[PDB]
RNA sequence: AUCGAGAG
DNA sequence: ACTCTCGATG
C-alpha cells in the first residue's frame, strides 16, 4: 500500500501499530528484491 | 560482487514494523553527538567527536571504518544516537497521540469506559487494531467526567506543534501519562507490547542517520542535524545557567520545530523552513514520496545496466520475432557466457 | 518507406542534399579565490596532476588549447586546466573533453578576459552532418 | 604561441603571461592561428 | 518494367528536422553508478542507464517472468548485501569480516546473524525509516 | 556512424569468393547461387536469359536484403543437363548480343554528324 | 564537397589504376592525379575562384586525364568558391579512379532517358 | 442579461518588457533607497551592485522577483532566445 | 550559400550556369523560364536547382574578418 | 498574430478634461430620475459621470483620434443598448489595424476611405527606397 | 508499456546503421510508428532468464 | 514597451516613490551601454563583443540628488532607443558583426 | 537539487 | 497525476 500515492504515512501508521508483513506481496518482494511468487516463482523446484 | 561471509544466506519472510524505543535506540547507537561542527575542525581535514564521526563510516576512499575496517564500499551504515534536552513530539504521529490522549484521561492513565459499559463491550469485540481504535475513539472522546482518579478531562486541540487543554500541555506531560498507560490498555487499542509503544512515540532521543544516507559532494539532512543539535545545545546552555521563563520555552518550540521539520516539512505550518540558499530543504518525507521519491523512484523501478534505446524503423524482409540491432550496441551489450567443452572454441574466438 | 518513414535516394544524397554543418562551443574559464589562487590553462602531464582524463592530451598545445583545424574524436581533450589544492601530484585536474558521442574539427578558438579580469575560451567544434537512416525529415 | 585578433587583421605571438589585449588596437577579443600539420578531406 | 499504377511526382519544400539517430543512439553494459542509491545515472551524455520503469515491472509481472524481473532489479541495477540480527531484525549489525566477527551492541549477539541480499535502495529506505523512529524489522522465517 | 564502407557493394570481403553453389534439397537437380558483391543489374539479366534456354525448367533471382550486395540465384533443369552450363550458355550469350550492340553502336555513331 | 564534384577528364581513365591496386604507398602518377588550388582576394571587388583555377602538378605521362571539363562559354568552368578583398584559398587536390556506385561524384552520365511502347500495347501499365 | 465571459480577450492584458522590468525596478529601487536610508540613519556610498545584481539575476534565472522562491512567476519570464531557424 | 555544382536528382553540372543565369536575367531582360530554357535545363529538377537557389555567400561576404 | 500590437499605455487626463468640458456632468452632479436616458461615461474602469446626446461626443472623439489629437492606440466604445461609453488607456491592450468604412462618398455609396492614388503613393515611398503608415494612421 | 505485448522477446539479427528495425506486423501491439519512435531494449544475464523471455 | 519604460515608466519610478528624510531624488538619466573593465578603463560595450565575451549588454542609470550619482546598470533591449544598432545603417551592422 | 524547452 | 533529449541557474 506504501507503493501507491500515500507512501509515508502508511509506514508511520504501520510502524505505530506494528504490523507485520507477509511479504508474499509482488511489490513487497519486489522492495525486497527477491523473486517474488509470480508464474515462475509461484513454486519451488527441488530434486528427488 | 563483495566478499565471503560465515553468515548463512537467507530470504526475509516477515517484516515486522514497530516504533523505536529509545533504550534500544541508546543501545544501538555507536557513537553519541555532542559538537555540531561536521568534519573540519580548526583547519583539519579530519573528524571531531560529534557529528559525522569516523565510527558512523569514514569517507576519504580509506581502508579503514570504525575497526570494523571492510572499507567504504562493504561496511553500511552504523547509526548514532543525540539525547534531547527535552523530549519533543514526532510530526507523524501529532494526530494519532492526540487521538490517544482522548481515548485516556489526564494523570491516571486507564480507558474511561470498560466492560461494564454496554457499547464499549461491542468496540473491544474487534480483533482488527485499527478499526478496534476506530471504534473505541469515537465511544471515547465524549466522556468528560471518569478504578478511580476522577478528574474532568479538559478539551484537547491542536495548535502548531504542542497541545492546548480546556477546563497548554507539556511534552513531558504528555510522556509521563503515556507511560502509566500499562500494557493491558495497550492491546485495547492497537498498540503492541515490545515493538511499539506510545510511550516512544514522542521523541526521547533521536537515532543519527550515517553519512551513506547524507554523502558529501554537505547534505541537507546534515544541515538539519545541525540546527537539531544547535538548538539543543541552545536550550541547555538557557536552562543550566540564566533560566528565564518566556526565553527557554521559545527554545522548547525551536528545538521542537527542528526535529519535526527534520522529518517531514510539508505540514500545515506555514513556516517550510527554508535554508541558506533559499530552498525550502528536503525532508525524508520527501525523499519518499512518489513519483520522484526512493520507493517509487529507486525501488518499483529502478536504472539497469545492459540496456540500449534507439530510434526504430520497419524492415519489410525481417522475421516478425527479429530486432534490427545496430553494430555499435551489439559491441557495447554483452552476455556473461561460462566456458565448456562445447563452445570453448567460439569463444576462444571471440576473445 | 510504411508507417511514417521515407526513403531517400542516395545518390543525391551524395551531391550534399539535405547536408548540414553543425558547430558546437565550449567554454572554459579560469577560476579565483581571496588569497590570490588561480587555475591555469595548461598541458598537464601524468605525473603532475591528479585524476587526469582517459582520453589523450596530445591534441594540446602549450596555453592548454587546440589549434583550429585538428580533427578531434571520442574522448579527445580540448582545454586543459588544473587546480592546485614539496609535495608529489601537486594538483587537480579540470580538463574538458569532447562530447563522448560526438567528433569532428575544432572549427575556431576564442580566448577572451572575462569583466573581473579572468582568463576564458570558448572552443568552437564542427562537423558536417550528413542525412543518414534515421534522420527526421 | 600565436593569436590574431578580431576585429582586426594582425598577428600577435603573445604566449602566456599576456593575454589580452591586441597590438596597436584595444580590443580584448583574440582568436587562434590555424594549426600547421595540415588535415586531409575526402572529397565526398 | 512499367509500374501498372502511375505515381504522384512532383517538386515539394521539404525541411530537415534537428532529430538525428547519433545523437539519440545510446547502449550501457555496466557503467558509473549514482552515489546515494548506487544506481545507473540520469542521462545519455553522463553514459547512464535507463529506467526500468513501473509499467515495466507489471509487464513482466503480466508475462509471469519472476527471475527476469528480479534480474532487472538486482543484478541489473544496484545489488547488495546486508547482516541482519537475529534478535531484533535490524541493521544494528557490526560485520567485522576476516575475523566473523559478527557484533551486535544492544542484544549481545555473537552466533544468531544472517546474511540477505537486497537492493541498496531498500537499504536505504530501511535506514531512512530507522532514522525516522520506526523499526523495519527483518525476520527470515515464517 | 554505423553505415557500412561504400567499397563493401563491390569489393569482395575477407575469404568471400564471388560464387557459392549450393545442392538445392528441395527439388531434384536444382542449384542456388550466391552471387556476391552484385545486384539487380547482373542477376535480372541472367536470369532473364536463362529463361530463354528451353532446357531450363526453374530460373530465379532475389536479393534477401537491400542493406547488403548479393543475391540468390535458383536454376533447375531437366535430367541430363548440369545446370552450371546453363549458367555458362547464358552468360556466354549476354557476352556475344553486348558485343554485337557495341559494334553496332559504333557503326551507327560512324555516321552521325553534331 | 564541391571539389569532388567537379568533372575531370577521364578518357584515358582505363590506361590508369586503381589506388587499391597500384603498390604504392598512398598515391602515385600511375593511380591519381594531383592538382593544385592557390586563389587569394585581389581587387577590391569579389574574386571569383572557378575550376579553371584548379592546376594539374602530377605527372600525367600523356595520358589525357585530370583536366576539369569547361562547356561554360566563357570558358570559366565551375564556380567554386567566392574571395573578398584578403581572403586567401590554397589548397592541394588528390583524384583518384573510382566507381558511381561508391559515390554519385563518379557519374559519367546525368539522366538517360527511357521508354518502350508508347502505345500501351503490352499493357504493362493501367492508365 | 447573462453572466460575464471570463476567457474574452478584451478583458485580458499582456504584460511585455516595459511593465515587467517596472516592477521589478520598482522593488529594487524601494529596496535601495531603503538600504540607503539605513546607511543615512548609521550616520555617497550608494550601493549600485542591488540594481545591477538584481535586475541580472531576474534577468538571467527567468524568475521574476529577486531572490525568493516564493514567486509565483518562476514559470521561465525570461527564457533563451530559441536560434534554431530565423523562423523559430 | 553558393550555387550547387551539381544537380541533385539526375547529376547534371549546374554549378557554371549561376552567372549565366543572372546575365540572363538583367543583362537582356528575359523571365528565370526563357533564361533556365536557354541555359540547357529542361528537365524541372535542375531548372529547380537554379531557379530554387538563393545566393547567400554575398551576404557572407559583408564581413572583414 | 502578424499585425497585432500591445498597448504602450497614455495618459487619460487630457481625456477626462476634454470630457468635462465638453457638455460632461460630473458623477456627483448626476441625478437619474431627472435624466434616466443618459449615457454613462466609463475612462479606465472609472465612471466620471453621465452624458447626453452621446453621437456627437463619439463622432468627435472618433475624429480626433483618426486625425492624431487622440492617441491612436486608445480604444473607444460606444454601447448603445446598454447606453454605456468606455474609453480605454489601459496598457497591455492587444489590438491589430483595420481599414475604415465610411460613406461620406456622394457620388457612390459605402466606400473604404483608402484610395488606389494612396496605394499609389505607397508604391511610390517603396520603389524610390515619404508617404508610410504613419500617413494612412494620420 | 499499457499492456503485456509492449514488452516482446525478439531474436537480435545485428545489422549496419543505427535504427532499430522491426518487422511490420509487429508495430501494431507496440502502437508505433516510425515518425521518430524510439524504442528500448533489454539483455538478459543468464541462461534462466533467456529462457524465460524465450518460452514465455 | 521598453522604449515606453526607459523614455516615461523609470522617471515616474524614481520621482513620484522615493524621498528621504534629506535628500530628494531628480531626473533620470539613461547612458548608452558600457563596461567598466578589469582595466580600469570604461569604454562602450556592442552587442558582438558582449556576446562573445560573456558581458552584460547595460547601460547606466543616473540621478540627480538633492538636499551625479551611480545607481546601478539597467540591461538594454536590443535594437531600443539607448542601443548603437537602432540608428545604425546596414553596412554599419555589417562593420559590427550584427547580421542585418 | 530545482527550473525552462523539446521528443514520441 | 509514460519514457526520453537537452539546456539554464544555484
Ligand atoms: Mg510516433
Ligand atoms: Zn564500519
Ligand atoms: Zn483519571
Ligand atoms: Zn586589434
Ligand atoms: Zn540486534
Ligand atoms: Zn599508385
Ligand atoms: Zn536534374
Amino acid at each position: 500500500r506504501c507503493s501507491f500515492e500515500e507512501t509515508v504515512e502508511i509506514l508511520f501508521e504501520a510502524g505505530a501499530s506494528a504490523e507485520l508483513d507477509d511479504c508474499r506481496g509482488v511489490s513487497e518482494n519486489v522492495i525486497l528484491g527477491q523473486m517474488a511468487p509470480i508464474g515462475t516463482g509461484a513454486f519451488d523446484v527441488m530434486i528427488d | 560482487g563483495q566478499q565471503y561471509s560465515s553468515a548463512p544466506l537467507r530470504t526475509v519472510k516477515e517484516v515486522q514494523f514497530g516504533l523505536f524505543s529509545p533504550e534500544e535506540v541508546r543501545a544501538i547507537s555507536v557513537a553519541k553527538i555532542r559538537f555540531p561542527e561536521t568534519m573540519d575542525e580548526t583547519q583539519t581535514r579530519a573528524k571531531i567527536g560529534g557529528l559525522n564521526d569516523p565510527r558512523l563510516g569514514s569517507i576519504d576512499r580509506n581502508l579503514k571504518c570504525q575497526t570494523c575496517q571492510e572499507g567504504m564500499n562493504e561496511c553500511p551504515g552504523h547509526f548514532g544516537h543525540i539525547d534531547l534536552a527535552k523530549p519533543v513530539f514526532h510530526v507523524g504521529f501529532i494526530a494519532k497521540i492526540k487521538k490517544v490522549c482522548e481515548c485516556v484521561c489526564m494523570h491516571c492513565g486507564k480507558l474511561l469506559l470498560d466492560e461494564h459499559n454496554e457499547l464499549m463491550r461491542q468496540a473491544l469485540a474487534i480483533k482488527d487494531s485499527k478499526k478496534r481504535f476506530a471504534a473505541i475513539w469515537t465511544l471515547c472522546k465524549t466522556k468528560m467526567v471518569c478504578g478511580g482518579c476522577g478528574n474532568t478531562q479538559p478539551t484537547i486541540r491542536k495548535d502548531g506543534l504542542k497541545l492546548v487543554g480546556s477546563w497548554v500541555l507539556s511534552t513531558e506531560e504528555i510522556l509521563n501519562i503515556f507511560k502509566h498507560i500499562s500494557v493491558k490498555d495497550f492491546t485495547s487499542l492497537g498498540f503492541n507490547e515490545v515493538f511499539s509503544r506510545p510511550e516512544w512515540m514522542i521523541l526521547t532521543c533521536l537515532p543519527v542517520p550515517p553519512p551513506p544516507v547524507r554523502p558529501s559532494i554537505e547534505d541537507d539532512l546534515t544541515f538539519k542535524l545541525a540546527d537539531i543539535l544547535k538548538a539543543n545545545i541552545s536550550l541547555e546552555t538557557l536552562e543550566h545557567n540564566g533560566a528565564p521563563h518566556h526565553a527557554i520555552e521559545e527554545a522548547e518550540s525551536l528545538l521542537q520545530f527542528h526535529v519535526a521539520t527534520y522529518m517531514d516539512n510539508d505540514i500545515a505550518g506555514q513556516p517550510q523552513a527554508l535554508q541558506k540558499s533559499g530552498r525550502p530543504v528536503k525532508s525524508i518525507r520527501a525523499r519518499l514520496k512518489g513519483k520522484e521519491g526512493r520507493i517509487r523512484g529507486n525501488l518499483m523501478g529502478k536504472r539497469v545496466d545492459f540496456s540500449a534505446r534507439t530510434v526504430i524503423s520497419g524492415d519489410p524482409n525481417l522475421e516478425l520475432d527479429q530486432v534490427g540491432v545496430p553494430k555499435s550496441i551489439a559491441k557495447t551489450l554483452t552476455y556473461p557466457e561460462v566456458v565448456t567443452p562445447y563452445n570453448i572454441d567460439r569463444l576462444t574466438q571471440l576473445v | 518507406n510504411q508507417e511514417d518513414s521515407m526513403i531517400m535516394n542516395q545518390s543525391s544524397i551524395d551531391r550534399g542534399l539535405f547536408r548540414s554543418l553543425f558547430f558546437r562551443s565550449y567554454m572554459d574559464q579560469e577560476k579565483k579565490y581571496g588569497m590570490s589562487i588561480t587555475e591555469t590553462f595548461e598541458k598537464p602531464q601524468r605525473t603532475n596532476t591528479l585524476r587526469m582524463k582517459h582520453g589523450t592530451y596530445d591534441k594540446l598545445d602549450d596555453d592548454g588549447l587546440i589549434a583550429p583545424g585538428v580533427r578531434v574524436s571520442g574522448e579527445d581533450v580540448i582545454i586543459g586546466k588544473t587546480t592546485p589544492i614539496t609535495a608529489y601530484h601537486s594538483k587537480r585536474d579540470a580538463s574538458t573533453p569532447l562530447r563522448s558521442t560526438e567528433n569532428g574539427i575544432v572549427d575556431q578558438v576564442l580566448v577572451t578576459t572575462n569583466q573581473d579580469g579572468l582568463k576564458f575560451v570558448k572552443v568552437r567544434v564542427r562537423t558536417t552532418k550528413i542525412p543518414q537512416i534515421g534522420d527526421k525529415f | 604561441l600565436k593569436y590574431i585578433c578580431a576585429e582586426c587583421s594582425s598577428k600577435l605571438s603573445l604566449s602566456r603571461t599576456d593575454a589580452v589585449r591586441c597590438k596597436d588596437c584595444g580590443h580584448r577579443i583574440l582568436l587562434k592561428a590555424r594549426t600547421k600539420r595540415l588535415v586531409q578531406f575526402e572529397a565526398r | 518494367k512499367k509500374l501498372m499504377a502511375q505515381i504522384f511526382f512532383g517538386p515539394t519544400y521539404y525541411q530537415r528536422l534537428r532529430h538525428m539517430v547519433d545523437d539519440k543512439i545510446h547502449a550501457r553494459a555496466r557503467g558509473p553508478m549514482q552515489v546515494l542509491t548506487r544506481q545507473p545515472v540520469e542521462g545519455r551524455s553522463r553514459d547512464g542507464g535507463l529506467r526500468f520503469g513501473e509499467m515495466e515491472r507489471d509487464c513482466m509481472i503480466a508475462h509471469g517472468a519472476a527471475s527476469f524481473l528480479k534480474e532487472r532489479l538486482m543484478e541489473a541495477s544496484d545489488a547488495f548485501r546486508v547482516h541482519i540480527c537475529g534478535i531484533c531484525g535490524l541493521m544494528t549489525v557490526i560485520a567485522k569480516l576476516n575475523h566473523n566477527q559478527f557484533e551486535c551492541k544492544g542484544c549481545d549477539n555473537k552466533i544468531d546473524i544472517y546474511q540477505i541480499h537486497i537492493p541498496y535502495a531498500a537499504k536505504l529506505l530501511f535506514q531512512e525509516l530507522m532514522a525516522m523512529n520506526i523499526t523495519p524489522r527483518l525476520y527470515t522465517d515464517r | 556512424m554505423n553505415a557500412p564502407d561504400r567499397f563493401e557493394l563491390f569489393l569482395l570481403g575477407e575469404g568471400e569468393s564471388k560464387l557459392k553453389i549450393d545442392p538445392d534439397t528441395k527439388a531434384p537437380n536444382a542449384v542456388v547461387i550466391t552471387f556476391e558483391k552484385e545486384d539487380h543489374t547482373l542477376g535480372n539479366l541472367i536470369r532473364a536469359e536463362l529463361l530463354n534456354d528451353r532446357k531450363v525448367l526453374f530460373a530465379a533471382y532475389k536479393v534477401e536484403h537491400p542493406f547488403f550486395a548479393r543475391f540468390k540465384l535458383r536454376i533447375q533443369t531437366t535430367e541430363g543437363y548440369d545446370p552450371k552450363d546453363a549458367l555458362k550458355n547464358a552468360c556466354n550469350s549476354i557476352i556475344n548480343k553486348l558485343g554485337a550492340l557495341k559494334t553496332n553502336f559504333e557503326t551507327e555513331w560512324n555516321l552521325q554528324t553534331l | 564537397h564541391r571539389l569532388g564534384l567537379i568533372p575531370l577528364q577521364s578518357m584515358d581513365i582505363e590506361q590508369l589504376e586503381y589506388s587499391r591496386d597500384c603498390f604504392c604507398e598512398d598515391h602515385c602518377d600511375k593511380c591519381s592525379v594531383v592538382l593544385t588550388l592557390q586563389a587569394f582576394g585581389e581587387s577590391e571587388s569579389t574574386t571569383n575562384v572557378y575550376s579553371k583555377d584548379l592546376v594539374i602538378v602530377s605527372n600525367l605521362m600523356g595520358r589525357n586525364i585530370g583536366h576539369p571539363i569547361i562547356q561554360d562559354k566563357e570558358g570559366n568552368g565551375v564556380l567554386i568558391c567566392k574571395l573578398r578583398k584578403g581572403q586567401e584559398l590554397k589548397l592541394t587536390c588528390v583524384a583518384k579512379k573510382g566507381i558511381a556506385k561508391e559515390h554519385a561524384k563518379w557519374g559519367p552520365a546525368a539522366a538517360i532517358e527511357f521508354e518502350y511502347d508508347p502505345w500501351n500495347k503490352l499493357k504493362h501499365t493501367d492508365y | 442579461k447573462d453572466q460575464d465571459d471570463r476567457d474574452h480577450f478584451g478583458k485580458k492584458r499582456l504584460d511585455l518588457a516595459g511593465p515587467l522590468l517596472a516592477q521589478l525596478f520598482k522593488t529594487l529601487f524601494k529596496k535601495l533607497t531603503k538600504d540607503i536610508f539605513r546607511y543615512m540613519q548609521r550616520t555617497l556610498a550608494i550601493n549600485a551592485k542591488t540594481i545591477t545584481s538584481g535586475l541580472k539575476y531576474a534577468l538571467a534565472t527567468g524568475n521574476w522577483g529577486e531572490q525568493k522562491k516564493a514567486m509565483s512567476s518562476r514559470a521561465g519570464v525570461s527564457q533563451v532566445l530559441n536560434r534554431y531557424t530565423y523562423s523559430s | 550559400m553558393i550555387v550547387p555544382v551539381r544537380c541533385f536528382s539526375c547529376g547534371k553540372v549546374v554549378g557554371d550556369k549561376w552567372e549565366s543565369y543572372l546575365n540572363l536575367l538583367q543583362e537582356d531582360e528575359l523571365d528565370e523560364g526563357t533564361a533556365l530554357s536557354r541555359l540547357g535545363l529542361k528537365r524541372y529538377c535542375c531548372r529547380r536547382m537554379i531557379l530554387t537557389h538563393v545566393d547567400l555567400i554575398e551576404k557572407f561576404l559583408r564581413y572583414n574578418p | 498574430s502578424l499585425m497585432s500590437c500591445i498597448s504602450v499605455g497614455t495618459d487619460p487626463m487630457p481625456i477626462i478634461t476634454f470630457l468635462s468640458e465638453w457638455g460632461m456632468e460630473p458623477l456627483e452632479d448626476y441625478v437619474p430620475h431627472q435624466s434616466p436616458d443618459a449615457t454613462r461615461v466609463f475612462v479606465n474602469g472609472v465612471w466620471h459621470g453621465v452624458h447626453r446626446n452621446p453621437a456627437r461626443l463619439m463622432e468627435t472623439l472618433r475624429t480626433l483620434r483618426r486625425k492624431g489629437d487622440i492617441n491612436p492606440e486608445v480604444s473607444m466604445i460606444r454601447d448603445i443598448r446598454e447606453k454605456e461609453l468606455k474609453i480605454f488607456t489601459d496598457a497591455g491592450r492587444v489590438y491589430r489595424p483595420l481599414f475604415i468604412v465610411e460613406d461620406d462618398e456622394s457620388l457612390g455609396h459605402k466606400e473604404l476611405k483608402v484610395r488606389k492614388g494612396h496605394i499609389a503613393k505607397l508604391m511610390a515611398t517603396e520603389y524610390q527606397d515619404e508617404y508610410t503608415w504613419s500617413s494612412l494612421l494620420n | 508499456s499499457l499492456h503485456k505485448m509492449s514488452m516482446m522477446a525478439h531474436r537480435v539479427k545485428v545489422i549496419p546503421y543505427s535504427t532499430f528495425r522491426l518487422n511490420l506486423s509487429v508495430t501494431s501491439p507496440y502502437n508505433a510508428d516510425f515518425d521518430g519512435d524510439e524504442m528500448n531494449l533489454h539483455v538478459p544475464q543468464s541462461e534462466e532468464t533467456r529462457a524465460e523471455l524465450s518460452q514465455l | 514597451s521598453f522604449n515606453q519604460f526607459v523614455d516615461y515608466t523609470l522617471q515616474d519610478i524614481i520621482c513620484e516613490d522615493s524621498t528621504l528624510i534629506e535628500i530628494s531624488f531628480g531626473k533620470i538619466y539613461v547612458t548608452k551601454p558600457m563596461v567598466n573593465e578589469s582595466d580600469g578603463v570604461t569604454h562602450a560595450l556592442y552587442p558582438q563583443e558582449a556576446r562573445l565575451r560573456n558581458l552584460t549588454y547595460s547601460s547606466g542609470l543616473f540621478v540627480d540628488v538633492k538636499k551625479k550619482v551611480f545607481i546601478g546598470r539597467l540591461p538594454i533591449m536590443l535594437r531600443s532607443k539607448n542601443c548603437y544598432l537602432s540608428e545604425a545603417t546596414e553596412s554599419d551592422l555589417y562593420k559590427l558583426k550584427e547580421c542585418p
